[PDB]
RNA sequence: AUAGGGCGGAGGGAAGCUCAUCAGUGGGGCCACGAGCUGAGUGCGUCCUGUCACUCCACUCCCAUGUCCCUUGGGAAGGUCUGAGA
RNA sequence: GCCAGCGAAGUGAGUUCAAUGGCUGAGGUGAGGUACCCCGCAGGGGACCUCAUAACCCAAUUCAGACUACUCUCCUCCGCCCAUU
């Protein structure tokens, strides 16, 4: 039961890493991590940091990262969010005889920002609620 | 340049093909009269040129350059003389103008459309708009004191097993109830029938002191059945004149009917009314939008301030109170708020809302079949959420045309429509809407909506429709503006697909009961017997050799006798319409899987557990059980009417678990010794010339249904058809629980609902899945 | 009062676009008749003298749409692979290949040709990676969207 | 119902191999299986690294249809005339376990009898060039169709001669009339860079061979997957 | 009353009155549940290649999805982008949908109750951008 | 009397064999929601801290682009007939 | 006698340089033969094999009615001729 996951935010992570945001990862299926990440979002709303929030999700958790990052949008009321959709390769070894299998899962990233996207959007068209 | 010239050549070929087929499909053999759409084709364009549009008439005149008696009577008097026999509704002539009208158990009604629209009716039923004509629903209006009508409904109710309608009082002020009533409280399982029930309590008393109304709406054969039940239960005591009422009712108006009597003892006033008011079922999501845009609330301002000359003084007497103006304003605001809602699909259960409507022939758009969606402005989200959460129309439920004298004064107006057609042409306006208002039709109408498949959890609220309730005078006048907007009309076949697609039984006669189901089954058996004697031999297959007693839909009366004899050895038509035991049966028949403990999920938020003695204890209190079942074909099947549901063996389980894509085994042939008997009867007949049995009828229904086939048959299907709601065969059929408990006790293992079926015309068995979602 | 016609599409697959430029209706008709006369006798080839005829031809594209009867399209489509050794002004080796057999119905045959052309455009794009052809591809997509 | 599975006899150089792979991927093929002709005179066994497709091709062949990755198989066609050479092939059942489908080519009727009776093979090659008459006994064909033996018919006389066309069509009609037509697949050899035919054309070309109006296409589309499954069960 | 024996129907979730207009000029695709994956992907491939046959002309599509239908929608989208083989732009829009549930036991004294829920819907928008 | 054999003519809102597999053309259909929106349980932390991990506990497994299903020219589909679909 | 049209999606087949009754096997019916099986009123019922299941004609918007062209096929009114009691 040993898995290795390779991600194929590639050009987009540069201007974020120029400002060092808080990274969020949701692996497969976990309940109290939603409350923990909402607690860190409520804390980082008050802590001094730039308007840049990063969410990432792979596997079945590609539904859950849509849910919890919605909830912060009901509280923080963000303006510009980019949802990126890419391939992720999961090579996992398990036993029934040890066998390895390579699956292809979707990976969903959510980028919340206000001012970094104001010179942007000729092409990408993020939603502006 | 190899690849570049190849790219230019492929682009030129794509352009040539894309333009060529698009021009050629609109060309249609270079004929202008065939260029029109196929729904909009009239074959009388060769006789007179006016059947084509004017821009096309200017071409048709050049194409024509290139290429029985009158009515001698009063047609109203002929229609009255013919209406002396039949019913002849106001919109019946509109239906008979372009739909098939067939005589039935009551009046002659629409069976099928003249144009082939069987896929088009479903396509208009899903996304677009479609309406019906529902006038057969007879109404029992009951009046009385608050304590006596509750007793008269408690003698008939059976709340303890059925759905709550009378003593609940919280569902009554907002919405209606729709359920099945019963007979006298001996509880014999004999009489049953679906009845749509309406309460209304006024807002001002708030106490048992005034006169409480209640409404029963039902079916004409059910009217003949339940009118005697109410009578035994409660108490035993020169211009053109348009026949708006029924001539049977008009001729019985002097001796007996309509049945409006009182009671001195118990104070129950009974009003059986066959045709007093009409109802129209508009089904569709876009139907709500065009009903918002067409039906508009009348202005209370201009009439209420100073406009009063000559009669309709009742609107002045109503508008004299200051609360009526704000009430009509709130009704118009909530109507526009309902118009802001994107669909009639999100609404709890059959709500009721009535208001005053200025008649929809004021606008009358010039085009025909002009269907548009809403504008992109979809604001006011908070009030929509407030209406979806609570939805409390207590104040807006206004009963104005339900009275005895006011609705008759509405009907007494005797409005014309051809003259109103001419008044618009006398104004000579090209495209504007101008109707003068010294005297307008400021009358109220009711809207009772219907959610469909609320019980079934497969679609969760499929059939969203509205019900326009209106008086008998304002009939076809309110019909035709929707037709001009572009609403399609479906007949009894559209109600049949509304039943079978929503997996509900048909309310006239397709469910078995004693007075209605047996007579409807005999009436359908007469048509099938006429088609059977109409067809000669060597065309149809014999049912002796391959099948059994089919398709005559009454053999289960001796099938259930064999089942109860097999149960007891080792009251009739008892239908288990009790929702708790139906959920318990859904807990077994629905999920067919084993992972750790239970079906399809281990927690489930339910109570899983096997007890066979508790299942056998149900049959002790409920003899001769019969439950309807939604059955779904997995693959390779097209169901016919009257398919017999057969219990699978263990070898079928092994062969289906062995390989996927496996068809059912064939049925062995049976002995047919009756052919020599029919030949001897023919020889005796031709002997005596110089019990009519042709090819598979005989008087032997008892020993066969016990054990004839190689498999055990337990289930009979009324509506067997493929639905486009799933994309495969989806049938609905009546089974017995005494055969299903043996099926459930036979398999604690894997898939349990996989039960075979056999159509009568074929010898092939096809497996399907059983569901009971009530 | 009518006869159910059948139609067939065939792509000429070859390099050296002088072979792409060397097409004619009479030459192709005589070629198909001569190569059926080698395979089939009088009964096979003479039925192609009345039923078979050239219908649609493109020089650069190489897609040929041909007619054929109800009782003879099996014989014609079985005679199609044996079209070998076209001798001409140069030493060429052209060869036909069937895309899909359409049962008459010219309109959906032209519909299937458009999707086949779109598949022939879009798949060739990623393997080449050249902007000089990509500009003409963008112009073709723009002109198709104008339609 | 896996379509576009046929066999090729093609190796000269890497350029012609790339051209034939691109031609097969463009026209009608989704699985390409390369045969290697080995006669009884040479008796050479080079199994370890003779071909090396994946180390030399570029990462994918792309087709014009469904756009799926092509599985590429390496098969061996062994011409066996002498009975001692068949004993050499009997000796190779445990020595080198590669070449997933083993394809024998018999010339002696006793050798064809013991090939269908005792010898563990996957698909028997039947080609007739330059006057090779051959009879057929029905119970070994019955044991063969009960086992899973699919009969290969490799044809390419269409460019070279017409007498070879006559002998191939005569052998094909004799096989269809005697063998009853249960599992026979037809395939093309590629010596010249243009010796390939249409994907749907295999159905009408087997119809010219006979066997049904439809069971040519049905039998190739079923029996190629059945032969791959039989070679997989022989390997495992 | 909601524990012993009650009726629990789910009524509807608002999307807009947009899909009366959305199949005319653009294309819209709704992903349902437990029906079929391969049928949905085949209908996506059929509607994508439609020119003067599909609705009017393929120019742009976008796919709707709810709580698990977002996962099946991102699955069919990321397999369709591998299948269609062309350079297509994929942009996702996140929205909040209000869900209403009704519950009522069968008793002459009880009253019905409505539960509110919030769901996350996605709109996966595919443009035909030049390669 | 045996309508036993042969032929012809008249009337019936008379009807114009079915099913399953393999295969060919065309058409139709294939329903936004796992009561997982602050989900639950377990081990270290913790009792007021989870860029911790596990259980496809909701099997939705499979290189997923259809091994999916249905039906498919009648009494007459023919008349340069009638009428209706305003 | 005269007077009334709608350019926007897509007919339980909807094509138009004009698709859709294709093959196999068992049962239906009209018939013949029996060395098969079960039952005891000379016999009756089922089982096995073969032949025949055609013609008229073909839909482009539908339906109702009338017409003309039918004969594997079924309900009757019949006529003539041949043979028997």
């Amino acid at each position: 039961m040993e898995n290795f996951r390779k991600v194929r935010g590639g050009p987009g992570s540069g201007p974020f890493a120029d400002l060092a945001p808080g990274a969020v990862h949701m692996r497969v299926k976990e309940g109290s991590k939603i409350r923990n990440l909402m607690a860190f979002a409520t804390a980082s709303m008050a802590q001094p940091a730039t308007r840049a929030i990063v969410f990432s999700g792979c596997g079945r958790a590609t539904t859950k990262t849509v849910t919890c990052a919605e909830i912060l949008k009901r509280r923080l009321a963000g303006l510009h969010q980019v949802t990126r959709l890419r391939y992720r390769s999961v090579r996992e070894v398990w036993q029934s005889a040890s066998l390895s299998v390579l699956k292809n899962v979707p990976g969903l990233a959510i980028l919340l920002s206000k001012d970094a996207l104001d010179p942007r959007q000729p092409g990408y068209q993020p939603p502006n609620p | 340049k190899y690849i570049t010239a190849s790219t230019f050549a492929q682009a030129r070929a794509a352009e040539i093909s894309a333009m060529l087929k698009a021009v050629t499909q609109k060309s249609s053999n270079s004929l202008v009269f065939q260029t029109l759409p196929r729904h909009m084709r009239r074959r009388a364009m060769s006789h007179n040129v006016k059947r084509l549009p004017r821009r096309l008439q200017e071409i048709a005149q050049k194409e024509a350059e290139k290429a029985a008696r009158r009515c001698h009577m009063n047609r109203t008097l002929e229609f009255n003389r013919r209406q002396k026999k039949n019913i002849w509704l106001e919109t019946h002539i509109w239906h008979a103008k372009r739909f098939h009208m067939v005589k039935k158990w009551g009046y002659c009604l629409g069976e099928r459309p003249t144009v082939k629209s069987h896929r088009a009716c479903y396509r208009a039923m899903t996304n677009r708009c479609l309406l019906q004509d529902l006038s057969y629903y007879c109404c029992l209006e009951l009046k009385g004191k608050e304590e006596e009508i509750l007793k008269a409904l408690s003698g008939m109710c059976n709340i303890d097993t059925g759905l709550t309608f009378a003593a609940v009082h919280c569902l009554s002020g907002k919405r209606q109830g729709s359920l099945v009533l019963y007979r006298v409280n001996k509880y014999p399982r004999e009489m049953l029938g679906p009845v749509t029930f309406i309460w209304k309590s006024q807002r001002t008393p708030g106490d048992p002191s005034e006169s409480r109304q209640l409404w029963i709406w039902l079916h004409p054969t059910l009217k003949q059945d339940i009118l005697e039940e109410i009578k035994a239960a409660c108490q035993c005591v020169g211009e053109n004149a348009k026949p708006i009422k029924k001539i049977i009712g008009d001729g019985t108006r002097d001796p007996c009917l309509p049945y409006s009597w009182i009671s001195p003892t118990t104070g129950i006033i009974i009003s059986d009314l066959t045709m007093e008011m009409n109802r129209f079922r508009l089904i569709g999501p876009l139907s709500h939008s065009i009903l918002t845009e067409a039906i508009k609330a009348a202005s209370v301002h201009t009439v209420g301030e100073d406009t009063e000359e000559t009669p309709h003084r009742w609107w002045i007497e109503t508008c004299k109170k200051p609360d009526s103006v704000s009430l009509h304003c709130r009704q118009e605001a909530i109507f526009e708020l309902l118009g802001g809602i994107t669909s009639p699909a999100e609404i709890p259960a059959g709500t009721i809302l009535g208001l005053t409507v200025g008649d929809p022939r004021i606008n009358l758009p010039q085009k025909k079949s002009k269907a548009l969606p809403n504008p992109e402005k979809c604001q006011d989200n908070e009030k929509v959420r407030q209406l979806l959460l609570e939805g409390v129309p207590v104040e807006c439920t206004h009963s104005f045309i339900w009275n005895q004298d006011i609705c008759k004064s509405v009907t007494e107006n005797k409005i014309s429509d051809q003259d109103l057609n001419r008044m618009r042409s006398e104004l000579l306006v090209p495209g504007s809407q101008l109707i003068l208002g010294p005297h307008e039709s400021k009358i109220p109408i009711l809207l009772i909506q219907q959610p469909g498949k609320v019980t079934g959890e497969d679609r969760l609220g499929w059939g969203s429709g509205w019900d326009v309730l209106l008086p008998k005078g304002w009939g076809m006048a309110f019909w035709i503006p929707f037709i001009y907007r572009g609403v399609r009309v479906g007949g009894l076949k559209e109600s049949a697909v509304h039943s079978q697609y929503k997996r509900s039984p048909n309310v006239p006669g397709d469910f078995p009961d004693c007075p209605a189901g047996m007579l409807f089954a005999e009436e359908q058996a007469k048509n099938l017997l006429e088609k059977y004697k109409r067809r000669p031999p060597a065309k149809r297959p014999n049912y002796v050799k391959l099948g059994t007693l089919a398709p005559f839909c009454c053999p289960w009366e001796q099938l259930t006798q064999d089942w109860e004899s097999r149960v007891q050895a080792y009251s009739h038509l008892c239908v288990l319409r009790s929702r708790k035991l139906l959920k318990q049966l859904s807990a077994w028949c629905g999920p067919s899987s084993e992972d750790s403990r239970g079906g399809r999920r281990a927690p489930g938020r339910g109570q899983q557990g096997l007890t066979r003695e508790a299942c056998l204890s149900i049959l002790g209190h409920f003899p001769r059980a019969l439950v309807w079942v939604s059955l779904s074909l997995l693959s390779k099947g097209s169901p016919e009417p009257h398919t017999m549901i057969c219990v699978p063996a263990k070898e079928d389980f092994l062969q289906l678990h062995e390989d996927w894509h496996y068809c059912g085994p064939q049925e062995s042939k049976h002995s047919d010794p009756f052919r020599s008997k029919i030949l001897k009867q023919k020889e005796k007949k031709k002997r005596e010339k110089r019990e009519a049995l042709t090819l598979g009828l005989w008087s032997g229904p008892l020993p066969r249904v016990t054990l004839h086939c190689s498999r055990t048959l337990l289930g009979f299907v009324t509506q067997g058809d493929f639905s486009m709601a799933v994309g495969c065969g989806e049938a609905l059929g009546f089974v017995s629980l005494t055969g299903l408990l043996d099926m459930l006790s036979s398999q604690p293992a894997a898939q349990r609902g996989l039960v075979l079926l056999r159509p009568p015309a074929s010898l092939q068995y096809r497996f399907a899945r059983i569901a009971i979602e009530v | 009062v009518r006869f159910k016609h059948r139609y067939l599409l065939c792509e000429l697959v070859s390099d050296d676009p002088r072979c792409r430029l060397s097409l004619d209706d009479r030459v192709l008709s005589s070629l198909v008749r001569d190569t059926i006369a080698r395979v089939h006798g009088t009964f096979g080839a003479a039925a192609c003298s009345i039923g078979f005829a050239v219908r649609y031809l493109n020089a650069y594209t190489g897609i040929v749409l041909l007619r054929c009867r109800k009782e003879f399209y099996q014989l014609v489509w079985s005679a199609l692979p044996f079209i070998t050794y076209l001798e001409n002004k140069g030493h060429r080796y052209p060869c036909f290949f069937n895309t899909l057999h359409v049962g008459g119905t010219i309109r959906t045959c032209q519909k299937f040709l458009i999707q086949y052309n779109r598949r022939q455009l879009l798949i060739l794009l990623q393997n080449c990676t050249d902007e000089g052809e990509r500009e003409a591809i963008q112009k073709s997509v723009t002109r198709s969207c104008l339609l | 119902a896996v379509f576009a599975d046929l066999d090729l006899r093609a190796g000269s150089d890497l350029k012609a191999l790339r051209g034939l792979v691109e031609t097969a991927a463009h026209l009608g093929y989704s699985v390409v299986a390369i045969n290697h002709i080995v006669d009884f005179k040479e008796k050479k066994q080079e199994i370890e690294k003779p071909v090396a497709v994946s180390e030399l091709f570029t990462t994918l062949p792309i087709v014009q249809g469904k756009s799926r990755p092509i599985k590429i198989l390496t098969r061996l066609t062994i011409i066996v005339s002498d009975p001692s050479h068949c004993n050499v092939l009997r000796a190779t059942s445990s020595r080198a376990r590669l070449y997933d489908v083993v394809a024998v080519f018999p010339k002696t009727e006793k050798l064809f009898h013991i090939a269908c009776t005792h010898l563990d093979v996957d698909l028997v090659c039947i080609t007739v060039t330059e006057k090779l008459p051959f009879y057929f006994k029905r119970p070994p064909i019955n044991v063969a169709i009960d086992r899973g033996l699919a009969f290969e018919l490799v044809y390419s006389p269409a460019i070279k001669d017409s007498t070879m066309r006559r002998y191939t069509i005569s052998s094909a009609l004799n096989l269809m009339q005697i063998c009853k037509g249960k599992n026979v697949i037809i395939s093309s050899a590629a010596e010249r860079p243009l010796e390939i035919r249409g994907p749907y054309d295999v159905a009408n070309l087997g119809l010219l061979f006979g066997l049904s109006e439809s069971d040519a296409k049905a039998a190739v589309s079923t029996n190629c997957r059945a032969a791959l499954l039989h070679g997989e069960t022989r390997k495992t | 009353g909601a524990v012993e024996a009650e009726l629990d129907p789910v009524e509807y979730t608002l999307r807009k009155r947009l899909p009366s207009r959305l199949p005319r000029r653009p294309n819209d695709i709704y992903v349902n549940m437990k029906t079929d994956f391969k049928a949905q992907l085949a209908r996506c491939q059929k509607l994508l290649d439609g020119g003067a046959r599909g609705q009017n002309a393929c120019s742009e599509i976008y796919i709707h999805g709810l709580g698990l239908a977002i996962n099946r929608a991102i699955n069919i989208a990321l397999q369709l982008q591998a299948g269609s083989f062309g350079s297509l732009q994929v942009a996702a829009n996140t929205s909040t949908v209000e869900l209403v549930d009704e519950l009522e036991p069968e008793t002459d004294t009880r009253e019905p109750l409505t539960r509110i829920r919030n769901n996350s819907a996605i709109h996966i928008r595919v443009f035909r951008v030049t390669p």
